[PDB]
């Protein structure tokens, strides 16, 4: 962890286009739009509402470091993703077919690209059958 | 029929409160997607 | 296409703080009009209903005669019907069959009265209360709660109507020739004794007809208790049935909220793993920030999609059971 | 600060066996006063209400005029409002807006009558029943049970009022010109036929107006059954809704008891493990007695915090399920 | 107590169709209140002035509901206590056959 | 109006029993902490 | 056999008041996934 705690702060204040210790939530709506997102101001104010645990909106990483210091791979956020398959499960066992996973992948929430969702179920359907099991996916999401 | 306008006004006004509550409920509704629930 | 669809969403299935105004205000105008119409029969307040009420009715039918055509022209934004031949099945919707009858029949009555005439305006001014409650969201509740409970309703109406047909005949046999305290005979025919049966089986008790002979009072007592119960039954039946259907809509309305927030987590966690491969380098230096940033927003939305349940204390049968399996599962 | 806070807890949200006396006794005095006030209109018992009743009213407004100022001065023991400018939002509490209206309006009416006058004392003596039921703990129940059940209430009141507006117009068309048995016409106007509609839709059945023509009796029969059901509906609806909210308060009131007895066990078990390090030796020889002594009292309190549940036989869906997981967990 | 006082203020001096005054005192207007709040409707006293009929309508609906409430309340409460005796009466049968 | 005091006394006395039961319930209450439940 | 398989899944999935799984939503799955381990 000693080799990443220095150069990350170069990207932390990179959105403000200056040297100030600011996460720049007002300028994040221009930085992400320059990247090609262009969100609304309601979702933009919702970003640092839970990302920045301080509460101001622009920070010298109390929680911008803690956002990096949350690996999202241990057993505290591995069952919450495993519950997201359970909302789609019918008749138990994690039955989810490639057709049903493509049906739910390109339709709801924040949709993926077709070049992403076409190959997303590829490593989770190595047997080629009609059941993309959740345990074969969270094992791929174990390093996420 | 001295004050006989009062009865008509009162019954029609209770009906109006009820129908107005119905319309508020339907407008303050969230979505109108007919067939998108179980998919 | 934008305009037509906007006008559809505005006139039918409407939403937004101004559509409310429009619709409820049209309804309040209808209500003022019907109030003045019913005050035109008091014989002492009849001077208030002058001819300006009639011209306020003809401008009202002028308004509705283009309102129906606006809602007809703005109907082609629907997948169920398109064009002009398809839109006839939009006019099978019985609120529109009611509305067409209202506007054309009130126009026809206003034409012949301008070249018992004013009496027909009262019925076709009462009918305009029904057509501003859109979507039929009230009758769909009742027509399904009655259909779910068809067995008990048919049973108790059959038993109550059998008790009414039977025991309001024995009263007529006990009271066929007996006079009142004022010189008239109450139970003259069977229909008088049956008017009595309906009236006393629904616990009205007007008091025009009371059985005078002491045989008939006993039968009235027996049939009173043993059929007042079976006619007071459907109140409790539909009272359970209405409070059980709205709770069966606040299950699926929460389950319709849970699914896009159980999609926005998995579709974003795959995005957070796809950091290997989506100057082309510093553009990828910024996306690792946003794929970790919005993932936490999706994580908050998913925990707000299941923890607020609705009657929110329904975990009172499975308090320790949701934890007593998981701690066993960790071993 | 002690005194002001004590006086607040005593006059508002009161507790203790003597506060009961004070409040209920003020209420019983109000009740005797209102009883004598309503007996002052019988025209035969009017001699009992002499001028000493008026002076018992002016000493009553003397008592309330300092009672309100005592509760105003004892309001600064609250985190919601302090001082003098903050205490104005204490006077937004509608029981206090009712009380201020009562004391000042009754004082104003007593001043002008001492230098239709006595009639105004009856209304501002009926109003003093409401202001001694403190905390508003009854209206908060009803205003939430109606809000939870807004859909079914709005639905059945809309259907019942539509049936009342519609079918009490057909009776007037069937009975516009028909005389009684005593020479008068019952359904003269629409308002007479609507008085009839409300009266017969709530199953009163006074008997002043009964439809005489045999067309109107059929409509009265149909509308009688098919709207008596929809007006008897809210009794069952609010009857479920009131018994489901008090059971939703006896969940959280038991869950507020469980938490300090699930704290007093863990905070004492850590104390029982901390025997290594808190003449300084024989003082530590005594603490090992007390840290084992009070731990068993906390253990008894925690088992008394979950075993008495409340309607205490609610384990009748999960009888063997609480044990069939634990014996599996021991293997 | 409240709305059967406004009727008496609206009907303190008004005669019947037969020459008598119905709402003479407050007790007559309260007899009326109890009678019309429990949906009896005898018909001896009906308010004649058109102000009083409106108050009778309002108080009729908005208190007939609160007086018809305890029927449903005790109807749930009686059928929930006999089912709480047919639990323990079966549990008193289970113990000597589990002994 | 021979025994007409009786009606007034009886109705007011039933109201008194109900209000007295309400006051007993609120006094025999246990605590008045407004916001300390879910913390 | 596949017709019988369709009939058996149509004999238990349409229940009837069909939302009566609202006390045991996760409990029918939280035992089976434990049973697979
Ligand atoms: C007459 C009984 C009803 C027959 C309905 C047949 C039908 O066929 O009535 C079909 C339609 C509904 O159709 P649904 O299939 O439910 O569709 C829904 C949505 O309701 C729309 O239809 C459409 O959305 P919108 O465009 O309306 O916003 C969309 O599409 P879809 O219709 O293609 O499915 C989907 O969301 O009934 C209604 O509206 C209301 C039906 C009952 C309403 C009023 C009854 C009128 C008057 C009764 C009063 C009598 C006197 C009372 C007392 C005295
Ligand atoms: C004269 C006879 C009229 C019969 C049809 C009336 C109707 O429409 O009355 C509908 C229901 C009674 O329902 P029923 O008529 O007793 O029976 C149903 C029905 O027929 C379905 O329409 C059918 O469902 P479909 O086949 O149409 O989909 C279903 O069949 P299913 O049991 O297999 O689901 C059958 O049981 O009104 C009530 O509650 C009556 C409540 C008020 C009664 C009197 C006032
Ligand atoms: C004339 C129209 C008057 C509308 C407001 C009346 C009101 O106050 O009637 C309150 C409720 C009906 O409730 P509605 O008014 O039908 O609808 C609510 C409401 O507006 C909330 O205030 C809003 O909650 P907020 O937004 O205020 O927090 C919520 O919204 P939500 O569904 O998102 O929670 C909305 O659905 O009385 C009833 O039951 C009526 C029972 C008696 C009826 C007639 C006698
Ligand atoms: C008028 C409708 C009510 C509006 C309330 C607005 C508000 O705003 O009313 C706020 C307050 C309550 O406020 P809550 O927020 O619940 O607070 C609670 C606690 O009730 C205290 O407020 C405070 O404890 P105490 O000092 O009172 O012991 C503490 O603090 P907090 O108020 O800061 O939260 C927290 O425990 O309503 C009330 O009292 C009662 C409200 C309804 C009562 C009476 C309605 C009056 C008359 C109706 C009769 C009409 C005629 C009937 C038949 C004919
Ligand atoms: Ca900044
Ligand atoms: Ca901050």
């Amino acid at each position: 962890t000693e080799e990443q705690i220095a150069e990350f702060k170069e990207a932390f204040s990179l959105f403000d286009k200056d040297g100030d210790g600011t996460i720049t939530t007002k300028e994040l709506g221009t930085v992400m739009r320059s990247l090609g997102q262009n969100p609304t101001e309601a979702e933009l104010q919702d970003m640092i509402n839970e990302v920045d645990a301080d509460g101001n909106g622009t920070i010298d990483f109390p929680e911008f470091l803690t956002m990096m210091a949350r690996k999202m791979k241990d057993t505290d956020s591995e069952e919450e993703i495993r519950e997201a398959f359970r909302v789609f499960d019918k008749d138990g066992n994690g039955y989810i077919s490639a057709a049903e996973l493509r049906h739910v992948m390109t339709n709801l929430g924040e949709k993926l690209t077709d070049e992403e969702v076409d190959e997303m179920i590829r490593e989770a359907d190595i047997d080629g059958d009609g059941q993309v099991n959740y345990e074969e996916f969270v094992q791929m999401m174990t390093a996420k | 029929d001295d004050n006989s306008y009062m009865y008509i006004l009162f019954v029609m006004f209770l009906f109006a409160v009820t129908v107005g509550s119905l319309i508020l409920g339907y407008t303050r509704s969230r979505k109108v997607d007919k067939r998108s629930d179980p998919y | 296409t934008h305009v037509q669809g906007r006008v559809y969403n505005f006139l039918e299935r409407p939403t937004g703080w101004k559509c409310f105004v429009y619709h409820f205000a049209v309804f309040l105008i209808v209500l003022v009009c019907l109030i003045f119409s019913v005050l035109s029969t008091i014989e002492q307040y009849a001077a208030l209903a002058t001819g300006t009420l009639f011209w306020m009715e003809i401008v009202l039918v002028v308004f509705f005669g283009t309102e129906y055509v606006v809602r007809l022209w703005s109907a082609g934004c629907r997948s169920k019907y398109v064009g002009l031949w398809g839109r006839l099945r939009f006019a099978r919707k019985p609120i529109s069959i009611i509305d067409l009858i209202v506007v054309v029949a009130s126009m026809v009555v206003l034409c012949v009265g301008s070249k018992s005439a004013i009496r027909g305006i009262r019925f076709l001014q009462i009918l305009r209360m029904l057509h501003v409650d859109r979507q039929g969201g009230t009758w769909r509740l009742l027509g399904s709660v009655v259909f779910i409970h068809r067995q008990e309703l048919i049973t108790t109406l059959y038993i109550g109507f059998l008790g009414l047909i039977f025991s309001s005949y024995f009263v007529y046999l006990a009271e066929k020739d007996a006079v009142n305290e004022s010189g008239r005979v109450e139970f003259g025919s069977y229909a008088d004794a049956l008017w009595w049966g309906v009236v006393t089986v629904t616990t009205i008790g007007y008091g025009d007809k009371v059985p005078q002979t002491w045989v008939g009072k006993t039968i009235a007592s027996c049939f009173s208790v043993f059929a007042i119960s079976f006619f007071a039954l459907p109140a409790g039946i539909l009272g359970s049935g209405f409070a059980l259907k709205v709770q069966q809509k606040q299950r699926q309305k929460h389950f319709n909220r849970q699914i896009p927030a159980a999609a926005s987590l998995i579709q974003t966690a795959w995005r957070c793993y796809a950091a290997e491969n989506p100057l082309r380098e510093h553009h990828r230096a910024t996306i690792k920030v946003i794929r970790r940033m919005q993932y936490f927003v999706a994580k908050k939305k998913f925990q707000q999609a299941r923890k607020p349940y609705d009657i929110e204390q329904y975990s009172q049968g499975h308090l320790n059971l949701m934890v007593r399996i998981k701690e066993l599962q960790r071993r």
